[PDB]
C-alpha cells in the first residue's frame, strides 16, 4: 500500500514541451468564458454560470471566492480543482500572513502563495497539474487595485484587463478596444457585461451572470461597529437584482 | 581551566590562559594550552567545564578549518566570533549545554586591526581593549582600567599583562602554575616561551 | 487496451478487470456453503482428498472469529485466513472498546470495507476468495458471502467455488420448501446432501466433508465443528440421498 | 522494465543469474585447502602498465584466522569485507574467541539477498573465504551473491574458471602440503591467465593455524614461479 | 522516498547505468595526472569555445580536499561537486578523531566508497565522474597518485590520464614515462603533463590549467605565462 | 506471458505467475522425503553437491528440541522462515513456558509465506519445507509451500522425481504408519522411499541427510559415519 | 557495585 | 505496481546524456533571451519580455529580473513558477549567511548551493529538474563585480558577459564581437540593447517588450547600488543610444 | 584504588594495585586494573569496576578494527580520543572512570594519557588515578627523575603503589607491574603486600609509624 507515485507525472519531452501543463491549458481553453478589468477606483471580475441542469440551484455553486476582506478570484477550467485551490489560498493568507503580521496579505503576495500551491502540482510525486487559469483581483493600502491571472504551470501576470477559457481571444480582442487608463469602476462593470455578452450563447441576466468588484471599503458588511480602523471589506458581490438594473442602460 | 586574559593593543592581540589542570586536591598537570588556533590569524582561548572545553574549541577549528578549505579563503575575526557566539547560543538552550567561556583575539588582514571578543557560555559576545573570564576579572579590569592606554605597543602589553599576573599571584586562593601567553599579529599567531 | 494489467484501473466499460480475474481464483477452488437456520446458521465445505497421504479431520478449512462467528471461504486458501486474521482483530478492538461482542453485522462491514480496500490501490493484489461467514448475536442469527471486489449482502443461503450453480440450486429449494424457516439440526444435514450434490463438478478426487454451526438453542450462541455421532449421521444422511 | 526481485519461468532470480555472467568477466582467482593451511591466488590484470599492480588489492585479511580472496565487480567488495571483519570482531567481543570460518562466511552471505524494492541489486562479486579453527579446521568457502556458500577443497572463479575447476578436480589429493599448493595455483593460474604471469601480476596468499592469514611478498612468490617453471622443464 | 533501482545488471553481466555514467567521463574535458620523484602534477584541459568567461571566479579544475591532497576530474561539473565536499569533510573529521590528517590513499578509499554506494542505492543514478586524487601522506616525501571512476574501483598510478580523446594521451604517457626513472624535478613532471596534453588539447593558450603539489602541503597553480613558456619550449624542439 | 512481472498480478485465468515460477524453484530442488509413525517423525534428504571437490548442501534445519524441517529449493529463505520458526517456538517457551504445536508453526509460515503473495516490491518464497515434529498431541509432518499453502501429512517428498518417493509412500503408507517404539525400522522406510527418487545416482555416506524426533528422542540430524548404517 |  | 509509469528522470542515455536535462535545456532555448554583461564599473543585466501583449500592466512586473539580496540579482530564463521557488531558497540561504556571521554572502557561495540544489535533482529524487537558467549579477569584498550563470544540470560557470534562453548562438557571436574588458556601464548598456534588438524574433525592439537592471557602485562612496529600471527609465535608455 | 604511569628514559613505568571495595567492604584483593589493549598498548582502571573494566575491552575492539582497516597498529592519541568521546557522549550519565592510555608507537615514541569520564584527555609524563593518588604522588614526585634505570623506575612505580596501599584504606591487596618499551609492554609480575611491605620495610628500613 501506500503512495509509491514518488516520481514526477510532468516531465519534459524532446521538444521541451510540458505535457501535463499543455493538456491542463487545453482544459482551460474548453472551460467557460471568465474575464477581469482594472477601473482606476476598483476591479470587476466576471464568469458565466454554465448550469449543469436546470434543476441545479447555480447560487449553491460560486465560481467567484472571496479569498480575504479585499482579496476574490474567479476561474475558467476544472471547478473542483479550483474550490480545493480558494480552501488553501484561504488557510495560506492566516498561516503564512496573518497569523505572523496581524494584517491580511497585499494581492501580489496571496497570487504568489497561490501560484507556489499550482507549481507544486507540476513538480512533486504523483500528481497532475491543477486544469485552472485563475483571474485574482484584490486592493491593498500600498499597492492599490491589482488583477492577477494564474496558469497551471504557476505562472502569473498582472493584467489591465483579460479573458480567459472559451472565447479569450475574441473577449481579449473586445477589451483592447473598450480598455483606457481613465475608467471609472461603473464604465468597468458596463464593459464587462459587453464582452461577456458574446461568448454566453443562452440567456443572460443576473441568474446566468456571476459578477464581483474589489472597490470601497463597506461599513454595513464588517458586522460590527466602535473600531474607527476597520472600515469593512472591498470585495463585494454584485446581486441577481444589481446586475439586472445595469442590462437594462446597455 | 580558571584563567583566561586578553589584551588588544595597537597592532596585536595577547592572550595569556593558566597552565594548571586539577581535579578534586592534585593538580594533574602544570603545562596545559588552554588554546586553538581556528585559522592563521585567528586564536581561541577557553576556560569552563572539565571535557565541554576542549570537545569544544576543537568542533569550532574543525569548521572554520572546512570554511578555509572550501573557499580557499580565511574567515574575519568578527565573522568567526559571530559563528562561535550563534553555535554557543544554540548550546545553552540545548539538552546539555556546552559550559565554555572563550577569548577570541584575531588580526583582521583586510582592515589590519587587531579584534579581541569576550563570549561567555550564553552567547554573550562583546568586543574589547582587554577581557578576562571567571574570577580573574575582579582584579584584572580595574588594573587595565588604570594602566591600559589604547595605542600601547605588543611590548608594553606583555608588561601590562605581567602586572596582572603577579596581581593574580598575589591574591588569588589557587595555585594556577603561571600562564602560556601568545600573541596574534598581522604575521599570525606566536607563543611566548619564557614568561 | 492493457487495463486488466494493473489493479484500481477502470476499463471504459467502467470494470476493475484484476477483481474479475480473481473471481476466476474463487470459481477454481473447492465448494463451500452457508445455510442460515432458525436460530443460527451452518457452515459446510468441500475438502479434495489429493492423495492417502493426507491426514483425515486435519487439514481444518474452517475458522472460528472471536468466540461466535464461523467464517469459510473457497479460492487461494492463504488469501481466506489472511482475512480471517484482519477479522480477529477487528472483533478484539471492538470486544475491548464496546465491551460486547461483535455484531455479524458489524462484523461483515469490517471483513467488507478491507476487502475493498484491496481495490483501491495497483500497489495491492483484490483478495483470491468469496468468504461465507455468520453467526449468532443479540439481533439473532446473520449469514453473509464477501467477494473480491468488497461487494457482501446477507443470505438465506450461499454458495461459492466450482460446484456453486449446483449448490445454489439445491439452496433455492429449501428457501422455497421451507418458508417458516429450517432446523439447526437439519440445516447440518442439507448442509452435507448440498456438498455431497456439489461435488459432482470435481468427481475425479474423491473429498472429505467438514461442517460447522452457531446455534442459540443446540451450541448456547457459540461456533462448534459438528464431530463425532452428529458428523456421521450428517455424511449417512447425504450418501442416502444419492443414491 | 521489470521487478529486480522477479523470478524467470525456470525457477531463478533474473539479477542473480546476470550478476554470475559479471562475476565469469571477472579476472581468476584460486583456492586451496590442504591440511598445512589453505592458498589463496588471483590473477591482478592490470588494464594498463602504468598502473601500479601493488594497489590491486584482490586479496584482504578479515581476522588473524580467515582470508578473502575476490572476482567480479570488487568496489562491491568493500562493503562486504567491511560487514566480515565488524562480525568477526564483534563475535571477539561478544564471547571472547575466534569465530567459527562458517559463521563468519554465513554471515557475509546473509547480506548477498538483502535486495529489492536494503540496496538496489545484489552484489557482483564472489569471494573465496578461506581460513582456520579449532573445530573443523582449515576451511576453504565459495560465497556467491546468490546468498549460497559451498566449501570446497579447491575452487577456482573469475574468467578461466571452468578450465581452471577441471585442472583442480585431476590435480587435488587429500594430502598435498602447502608447497605443492603453492605451485598449483601458480600453475593454474599462468594456464588461465591471457598476459605471462609474474610477480607483479598474480599474488598469493595462505591461513596457516600458527602464523594466521599472511599475504606472500612480490620476492617470496616469484621464488615460487622460478620453483614451479624448474619443475616442469624437469619432466 | 525515491526507491527505484536505476542501476541493475543485463544479461550479459553489465551494469548499463554505471558503464553510461563512463561515456559521461570520455565526454568531459581531458584531466592529466604524472607523478615524479618528489612531486606530482595535475594538468586539465579547458575547452576553447567558451570565450567571454571571467577565469577568476569560475570553478578551478583542481580542487584542495586538504592542505596535503588535491582531487581534479573528468566528466559532470556539478556531480563533482558533491564528492569534492564530502571528501573535504571527511577530511577535516578525520584530523578532529585520529589527531592526524588523512592519507591520500585513505581519502581516495573514502571517494571511492561513495561513487561505489551510489551504484547499489535505490533512487540514485552513478556519478558521471572519474577523479585523480594526488598529494603526500602526513610526515612523508613519497608522491601518491590516485584514480577512481563512478563503478568505485580505485588504483594507484605512476601517470594516468581521463576524459575525452584520453586514451591519445595515455597512449603517448605510455612510452614516454620510465618507471626506473620517473621525472627527477618539478620541470621535468611539469613538462611532460604538458606535452601529453598538447597531443589533444588544440592551442597551449588559456586551454591548459597545471597544479603543482610537493610535500608538507606545498600546493601551488601555475599562471597562463608559467604554462605557455612550457608550450613555446616544446613547440621549438618538436620543429627537428 | 504479460501478467507475470510481479506477485500482485492476476492473470485472465486467476494465477499468479510469479508465485508458480517460485513453486518452479522447488522442483528444480534437491529431492527431501518426510514420513511419520505415532511415536516418531523421520526427515530423509537427498543433499546435493557442485561437483566432487564442494560440500553436500545441507537440507535439514533444528527450530526447536522438538521441532525442526528439511528444505527443496533456495536455501536462504529457507534459513530465513527457519530463523522465523526458530523465534516463533522460543517466544512460546520463554512468555507461555509452552512447546510450540507443529500445527500452530505451520498456520505461522502460511502467515508469513501470504503476505509477500500480496504486496508489491517483495517477491514469493522460492522454497518449500517439510516440517516433522513431537508435541502434546504425538508425531506430525506438515509440507510448506510458498504459495502459502501448509498440509498435515503422513509422510510425502518435495523436489526433482519426489514423484517416485511419493508414490512409493502411498503405498506403504500402512506398513510405516505403524513402525510405532521402533526409530531404526521408521528410517530404513524413509530412505527405502527416498531410493525411488534416484537417477543413475545412490546413496552414499557424505549424501544421505537423516533426521528424527519422538516420544524420547529430541529432535536430531544424522549426516556422515552416522548414516552408513542405513545404506 | 564496585569501585577500584 | 506504479514502475509502469516512472518516466525515470534521473538516468543516462547510452551515450552518456541525462535526457531531462538535455530536454530542459531545450524547453529554456525557447524562452525570452537574458544577457549579463560585466563592466569594470558595474554588471548590466538586460532581459526580453515573451512576446508580450498590449493589455500587459508592464510597470508593476517582475518576469526575467530578480533581487536576491541588496548586492546580487539574478535574470531567469525559463519557467517563471521554477524560478520564485529556487530565488525564495537563495533568499533565505542569504539571509541565513548574515544570520551566521554578520557579512553579506560571498557571490559565488549563493551561486554554488543554488545549482547544488538544481544538481540534486538530477541525481536523486526520480522527480522532474528546474526547466530554469539563471544569471547572477552580483558584488562582493573579496572578487568585486562577478557575472555567473547556473542551468538544470546544476552546473555553474563565470562569465565577462553572457546569454540565457533562445538564439544564445547568435548572441554570443555579436557578445564576442564587440566586448572588451576596459568596457564602461553605460557601453556596456548600449551593447546589451543593441544585442537583444538584432538576436530579437520582434519586428522592433521597445520598452515594453524589456526588463533592465545595473549593479554600479554609482551610490555615495564605497558602497554598491541595485537599479531595477522603471518602464520610462527603459524608454529613455532605449531613445538615448538610438534604437527608436 | 590507586594506579600510577610515569615516563622516564628506559620507557614508560605502569603500577596498580588489585584491590576493589564496595563501601568499606573490601569485595576483592586480586583484581586485574590493567588491560593489555596490545603489545604495545596498555589501559589503566580507576573509579567504577564495571565501567573501566567494560569500555577498555570495548577499546581494544576499536584498535583491532583500526589495524584491520589501515593495516596499521592504532597510536595512542587515537586510542586514547576513542575512549575519551566516547565517554563523553554519556557525560552527565553518572559513568565514573579515571584511565590512563599507556603505549608506543614509531610516530609518538612512549606517550601516556589521562582519560577520565567527565571528558578530560591529558597528555602528560607523570600520572596517578584513585583514592590513594595523592599517597602515590607523595613517594613518587619526591622520588621522580627522569635519568631513573629501567630497576630503580621498576622499584619506585611499586614502592609508590604500596604507600598509598599503606596509608589509603581503599587500597592494597597486590602491586602489578609493567613496563612499556619500543619492543612492547613487559609484564613485571604481581607483588603482595603481606609480604612486601615487611620485606620493604626491613631491607629499606622505612615505615617506622609501623610496630616492628
Amino acid at each position: 500500500m501506500t503512495d509509491r507515485y514518488s516520481f514526477s507525472l510532468t516531465t519534459f519531452s524532446p521538444s521541451g514541451k510540458l505535457g501535463q501543463i499543455d493538456y491542463a491549458l487545453t482544459a482551460v481553453k474548453q472551460g467557460v468564458t471568465s474575464l477581469g478589468i482594472k477601473a482606476t477606483n476598483g476591479v470587476v471580475i466576471a464568469t458565466e454560470k454554465k448550469s449543469s441542469s436546470p434543476l441545479a440551484m447555480s447560487e449553491t455553486l460560486s465560481k467567484v471566492s472571496l479569498l480575504t476582506p479585499d482579496i476574490g478570484a474567479v476561474y475558467s477550467g476544472m471547478g473542483p480543482d479550483y474550490r480545493v485551490l480558494v480552501d488553501k489560498s484561504r488557510k495560506v493568507a492566516h498561516t503564512s500572513y496573518k497569523r505572523i503580521y496581524g494584517e491580511y496579505p497585499p494581492t501580489k503576495l496571496l497570487v504568489s502563495e497561490v501560484a507556489k500551491i499550482m507549481q507544486e502540482a507540476t513538480q512533486s510525486g504523483g500528481v497532475r497539474p491543477f486544469g485552472v487559469s485563475l483571474l485574482i483581483a484584490g486592493h491593498d493600502e500600498f499597492n492599490g487595485f491589482s488583477l492577477y491571472q494564474v496558469d497551471p504551470s504557476g505562472s502569473y501576470f498582472p493584467w489591465k484587463a483579460t479573458a480567459i477559457g472559451k472565447g479569450s481571444v475574441a473577449a481579449k480582442t473586445f477589451l483592447e478596444k473598450r480598455w483606457n487608463d481613465e475608467l471609472e469602476l461603473e464604465d468597468a462593470i458596463h464593459i464587462a457585461l459587453l464582452t461577456l455578452k458574446e461568448s454566453v450563447e443562452g440567456e443572460f441576466n443576473g441568474d446566468t451572470i456571476e459578477l464581483a468588484i474589489i472597490g470601497d471599503e463597506n461599513p454595513d458588511l464588517l458586522g460590527y461597529t466602535g473600531i474607527p480602523t476597520d472600515k469593512g471589506p472591498r470585495f463585494r458581490k454584485l446581486t441577481s437584482q444589481e446586475i439586472n438594473d445595469r442590462l437594462e442602460a446597455l | 581551566m580558571d584563567i583566561i586574559l586578553g589584551i588588544r593593543v595597537q597592532d596585536s592581540v595577547i592572550l595569556a590562559s593558566s597552565k594548571a589542570v586539577t581535579r578534586g586536591i592534585s593538580v594533574l598537570k602544570d603545562s596545559d594550552d588552554k588554546t586553538r588556533q581556528l585559522s592563521p590569524h585567528t586564536l581561541m582561548s577557553f576556560a569552563g567545564e572539565a571535557g565541554d572545553t576542549v570537545q569544544f574549541a576543537e568542533y569550532i577549528q574543525a569548521n572554520i578549518q572546512l570554511y578555509s578549505i572550501r573557499e580557499d579563503y580565511e574567515l574575519s575575526p568578527q565573522a568567526v566570533s559571530s559563528f562561535v557566539r550563534q553555535e554557543l547560543a544554540k548550546s545553552i538552550r540545548s539538552r546539555r549545554p556546552y559550559q565554555v567561556n572563550v577569548l577570541i583575539g584575531g588580526y583582521d588582514k583586510k582592515k589590519n586591526k587587531p579584534e579581541l571578543y569576550q563570549i561567555d557560555y550564553l552567547g554573550t559576545k562583546v568586543e574589547l581593549p582587554y577581557g578576562a573570564h571567571g574570577y580573574s576579572g575582579f582584579y584584572t579590569f580595574s588594573l587595565l582600567d588604570h594602566h591600559y592606554r589604547p595605542d600601547m605597543t605588543t611590548e608594553e602589553g606583555l608588561d601590562l599583562l605581567k602586572l596582572c599576573v603577579q596581581e593574580l599571584e598575589k591574591r588569588m586562593p589557587m595555585d594556577f602554575k603561571g600562564v602560556i601567553v601568545k600573541i596574534v599579529d598581522k604575521d599570525g599567531i606566536r607563543q611566548v616561551d619564557d614568561f | 487496451t492493457g487495463y486488466d494489467l494493473s489493479n484500481s484501473v477502470f476499463s471504459p466499460d467502467g470494470r476493475n478487470f484484476q477483481v474479475e480475474y480473481a473471481v476466476k481464483a474463487v470459481e477454481n477452488g473447492t465448494t463451500s456453503i452457508g445455510i442460515k437456520c432458525n436460530d443460527g446458521v451452518v457452515f459446510a465445505v468441500e475438502k479434495l482428498i489429493t492423495s492417502k497421504l493426507l491426514v483425515p479431520q486435519k487439514n481444518v478449512k474452517i475458522q472460528v472469529v472471536d468466540r461466535h462467528i464461523g467464517c469459510v471461504y473457497s479460492g487461494l486458501i492463504p488469501d481466506g485466513r489472511h482475512l480471517v486474521n484482519r477479522g480477529r482483530e477487528e472483533a478484539a478492538s471492538f470486544k475491548k472498546l464496546y465491551k460486547t461482542p461483535i455484531p455479524i453485522p458489524a462484523f461483515a462491514d469490517r471483513l467488507g470495507q478491507y476487502v475493498q480496500a484491496h481495490t483501491l490501490y495497483n500497489s495491492v493484489r483484490p483478495f483470491g476468495v468469496s468468504t461465507i461467514f455468520g453467526g449468532v448475536d443479540k439481533n439473532g442469527a446473520h449469514l453473509y458471502m464477501l467477494e473480491p471486489s468488497g461487494s457482501y449482502w446477507g443470505y438465506k443461503g450461499a454458495a461459492t467455488g466450482k460446484g456453486r450453480q449446483s449448490a445454489k440450486a439445491e439452496l433455492e429449494k429449501l428457501v422455497d420448501h421451507h418458508p417458516e424457516g429450517l432446523s439447526a439440526r437439519e440445516a447440518v444435514k442439507q448442509a452435507a446432501k448440498i456438498i455431497y450434490l456439489a461435488h459432482e463438478d470435481n468427481k475425479e478426487k474423491d473429498f472429505e466433508l467438514e461442517i460447522s454451526w452457531c446455534s442459540l438453542s443446540e451450541t448456547n450462541g457459540l461456533h462448534k465443528f459438528v464431530k463425532g455421532d452428529l458428523l456421521q449421521e450428517a455424511i449417512d444422511f447425504a450418501q442416502k440421498e444419492i443414491n | 522494465d521489470r521487478g529486480v526481485s522477479t523470478f524467470s519461468p525456470e525457477g531463478r532470480l533474473f539479477q542473480v543469474e546476470y550478476s554470475l555472467e559479471a562475476i565469469k568477466l571477472g579476472s581468476t582467482a584460486i583456492g586451496i585447502a590442504t591440511k598445512e593451511g589453505v592458498v589463496l591466488g588471483v590473477e591482478k590484470r592490470a588494464t594498463s602498465p602504468l598502473l601500479e599492480s601493488d594497489s590491486i588489492e584482490k586479496i584482504v585479511e578479515i581476522d588473524r584466522h580467515i582470508g578473502c580472496a575476490m572476482s567480479g565487480l570488487t568496489a562491491d567488495a568493500r562493503s562486504m569485507i567491511e560487514h566480515a571483519r565488524t562480525a568477526a570482531v564483534t563475535h571477539n567481543l561478544y564471547y571472547d574467541e575466534d569465530i567459527n570460518v562458517e559463521s563468519l562466511t554465513q554471515s557475509v552471505c546473509d547480506l548477498a539477498l538483502r535486495f529489492g524494492e536494503l540496496m538496489s541489486r545484489p552484489f557482483g562479486v564472489a569471494l573465496l573465504i578461506a581460513g582456520h579453527d579449532a573445530d573443523d579446521g582449515y576451511q576453504l568457502f565459495h560465497a556467491e551473491p546468490s546468498g549460497t556458500f559451498y566449501r570446497y577443497n579447491a575452487k577456482a572463479i573469475g574468467s578461466g574458471s571452468e578450465g581452471a575447476q577441471a585442472e583442480l578436480l585431476n590435480e587435488w589429493h587429500s594430502s598435498l602440503t602447502l608447497k605443492e599448493a603453492e605451485l598449483l595455483v601458480l600453475k593454474i593460474l599462468k594456464q588461465v591467465m591471457e598476459e605471462k604471469l609474474d610477480e607483479n601480476n598474480a599474488q598469493l596468499s595462505c591461513i596457516t593455524k600458527q602464523d594466521g592469514f599472511k599475504i606472500y611478498d612480490n620476492e617470496k612468490t616469484a621464488e615460487l614461479i622460478k620453483e614451479l617453471k624448474e619443475k616442469e622443464a624437469a619432466e | 522516498g525515491y526507491d527505484r533501482a536505476l542501476s541493475i545488471f543485463s544479461p550479459d553481466g553489465h551494469i548499463f547505468q554505471v558503464e553510461y555514467a563512463l561515456e559521461a567521463v570520455k565526454r568531459g574535458t581531458c584531466a592529466v595526472g604524472v607523478k615524479g620523484k618528489n612531486c606530482v602534477v595535475l594538468g586539465c584541459e579547458r575547452r576553447s569555445t567558451l570565450k567571454l568567461q571571467d577565469t577568476r571566479i569560475t570553478p578551478s579544475k583542481v580542487s584542495k580536499i586538504d592542505s596535503h591532497v588535491v582531487l581534479s576530474f573528468s566528466g559532470l561539473n556539478a556531480d563533482s561537486r558533491i564528492l569534492i565536499e564530502k571528501a573535504r569533510v571527511e577530511a577535516q573529521s578525520h584530523r578532529l578523531t585520529l589527531e592526524d590528517p588523512v592519507t591520500v590513499e585513505y581519502l581516495t578509499r573514502y571517494v571511492a566508497g561513495v561513487q561505489q554506494r551510489y551504484t547499489q542505492s535505490g533512487g540514485v543514478r552513478p556519478f558521471g565522474v572519474s577523479t585523480l586524487i594526488a598529494g603526500f601522506d602526513p610526515r612523508d616525501d613519497e608522491p601518491k597518485l590516485y584514480q577512481t571512476e563512478p563503478s568505485g574501483i580505485y588504483s594507484s598510478w605512476s601517470a594516468q590520464t581521463i576524459g575525452r580523446n584520453s586514451k591519445t594521451v595515455r597512449e603517448f604517457l605510455e612510452k614516454n614515462y620510465d618507471r626506473k626513472e620517473p621525472p627527477a624535478t618539478v620541470e621535468e613532471c611539469v613538462k611532460l603533463t604538458v606535452r601529453s596534453l598538447l597531443e589533444v588539447v588544440q592551442t597551449g593558450a588559456k586551454n591548459i590549467e597545471i597544479t603543482v603539489v610537493k610535500p608538507d602541503s606545498d600546493i601551488v597553480a601555475l599562471s597562463s605565462e608559467e604554462i605557455n613558456q612550457y608550450v613555446t619550449q616544446i613547440e621549438q624542439e618538436k620543429q627537428e | 506471458n504479460n501478467y507475470d512481472g510481479d506477485t500482485v498480478t492476476f492473470s485472465p485465468t486467476g494465477r499468479l505467475f510469479q508465485v508458480e515460477y517460485a513453486l518452479e524453484a522447488i522442483k528444480q530442488g534437491s529431492v527431501t522425503v518426510g514420513l511419520r509413525s505415532n511415536t516418531h517423525a523421520v526427515l530423509v534428504a537427498l543433499k546435493r553437491n557442485a561437483d566432487e571437490l564442494s560440500s553436500y548442501q545441507k537440507k535439514i534445519i533444528k527450530c526447536d528440541e522438538h521441532m525442526g524441517l528439511s528444505l527443496a529449493g533456495l536455501a536462504p529463505d529457507a534459513r530465513v522462515l527457519s530463523n522465523y520458526l526458530r523465534q516463533q517456538c522460543n517466544y512460546s517457551s520463554l512468555v507461555f513456558n509452552r512447546k510450540l504445536a507443529v500445527e500452530r508453526a505451520g498456520h505461522l509460515l502460511c502467515d508469513k509465506a501470504q503476505k509477500n503473495t500480496q504486496s508489491y516490491g517483495g517477491r514469493p518464497y522460492g522454497v518449500g519445507l517439510l516440517i516433522i515434529g513431537y508435541d502434546k498431541s504425538g508425531a506430525h509432518l506438515l509440507e510448506f509451500q510458498p504459495s502459502g499453502n501448509v498440509t498435515e501429512l503422513y509422510g510425502t517428498a518435495i523436489g526433482a522425481r519426489s514423484q517416485g518417493a511419493k508414490t512409493y509412500l502411498e503405498r506403504t503408507l500402512d506398513t510405516f504408519i505403524k513402525i510405532d517404539g521402533n526409530p531404526d525400522e521408521l528410517i530404513k522406510a524413509g530412505v527405502e522411499a527416498i531410493s525411488q527418487s534416484l537417477r543413475d545416482e545412490s546413496l552414499t555416506v557424505d549424501n544421505l541427510s537423516i533426521a528424527i524426533v519422538g516420544k524420547d528422542t529430541p529432535f536430531t540430524i544424522y549426516d556422515g559415519e552416522a548414516v552408513a548404517k542405513y545404506i | 557495585f564496585l569501585y577500584x | 505496481g506504479s514502475r509502469r509509469y516512472d518516466s525515470r528522470t534521473t538516468i543516462f542515455s547510452p551515450e552518456g546524456r541525462l535526457y531531462q536535462v538535455e530536454y530542459a535545456l531545450e524547453s529554456i532555448s525557447h524562452a525570452g533571451t537574458a544577457i549579463g554583461i560585466m563592466a569594470s564599473d558595474g554588471i548590466v543585466l538586460a532581459a526580453e519580455r515573451k512576446v508580450t501583449s498590449t493589455l500587459l500592466e508592464q510597470d508593476t512586473s517582475t518576469e526575467k529580473l530578480y533581487k536576491l539580496n541588496d548586492k546580487i540579482a539574478v535574470a531567469v530564463a525559463g519557467l517563471t513558477a521554477d524560478a520564485e521557488i529556487l530565488i525564495n531558497t537563495a533568499r533565505i540561504h542569504a539571509q541565513n549567511y548574515l544570520k551566521t556571521y554578520n557579512e553579506d554572502i560571498p557571490v559565488e557561495i549563493l551561486v554554488r548551493r543554488l545549482s547544488d540544489i538544481k544538481q540534486g535533482y538530477t541525481q536523486h529524487g526520480g522527480l522532474r529538474p528546474f526547466g530554469v537558467s539563471f544569471i547572477y549579477a552580483g558584488y562582493d569584498d573579496r572578487y568585486g563585480y562577478q557575472l555567473y550563470t547556473s542551468n538544470p544540470s546544476g552546473n555553474y560557470t563565470g562569465w565577462k558577459a553572457i546569454s540565457v534562453g533562445a538564439n544564445t548562438s547568435a548572441a554570443q557571436t555579436l557578445l564576442q564581437m564587440d566586448y572588451k574588458d576596459d568596457m564602461k556601464v553605460d557601453d556596456a548598456i548600449e551593447l546589451a540593447l543593441k544585442t537583444l534588438s538584432k538576436t530579437t524574433d520582434s519586428s522592433a525592439l521597445t520598452y515594453d517588450r524589456l526588463e533592465f537592471a545595473t549593479i554600479r557602485k554609482g551610490a555615495n562612496d564605497g558602497e554598491v547600488y541595485q537599479k531595477i529600471f522603471k518602464p520610462q527609465e527603459i524608454k529613455d535608455i532605449l531613445v538615448k543610444t538610438g534604437i527608436t | 584504588t590507586t594506579t600510577l604511569a610515569f615516563r622516564f628514559q628506559g620507557g614508560i613505568i605502569v603500577a596498580v594495585d588489585s584491590r576493589a571495595t564496595a563501601g568499606n567492604w573490601v569485595a576483592s584483593q586480586t583484581v586485574k586494573k590493567v588491560i593489555e589493549i596490545n603489545p604495545f598498548l596498555l589501559g589503566t582502571m580507576a573509579g567504577g569496576a564495571a565501567d573501566c573494566q567494560f569500555w577498555e575491552t570495548w577499546l581494544g575492539s576499536q584498535c583491532r578494527l583500526h589495524e584491520l582497516r589501515e593495516k596499521e597498529r592504532i597510536s595512542v592519541a587515537a586510542a586514547s580520543k576513542i575512549l575519551s568521546n566516547l565517554v563523553y557522549q554519556y557525560k552527565g550519565a553518572g559513568l565514573s572512570m579515571g584511565t590512563m592510555i599507556c603505549g608506543y608507537t614509531r610516530k609518538e615514541g612512549p606517550t601516556i594519557y589521562y582519560v577520565d569520564s567527565d571528558g578530560t584527555r591529558l597528555k602528560g609524563d607523570i600520572f596517578c588515578v584513585g583514592s590513594g593518588q595523592t599517597f602515590a604522588y607523595g613517594v613518587l614526585d619526591s622520588n621522580y627523575k627522569w635519568d631513573l634505570s629501567v630497576e630503580d623506575a621498576l622499584y619506585l612505580g611499586k614502592r609508590s603503589i604500596l604507600a598509598a596501599a599503606h596509608r589509603d584504606a581503599y587500597s592494597g591487596g597486590s602491586v602489578n607491574l609493567y613496563h612499556v618499551t619500543e619492543d612492547g609492554w613487559i609484564y613485571h609480575g604481581n607483588h603482595d603486600v603481606g609480604e612486601l611491605f615487611w620485606k620493604v620495610k626491613e631491607e629499606e628500613g622505612s615505615f617506622n609509624n609501623v610496630i616492628g
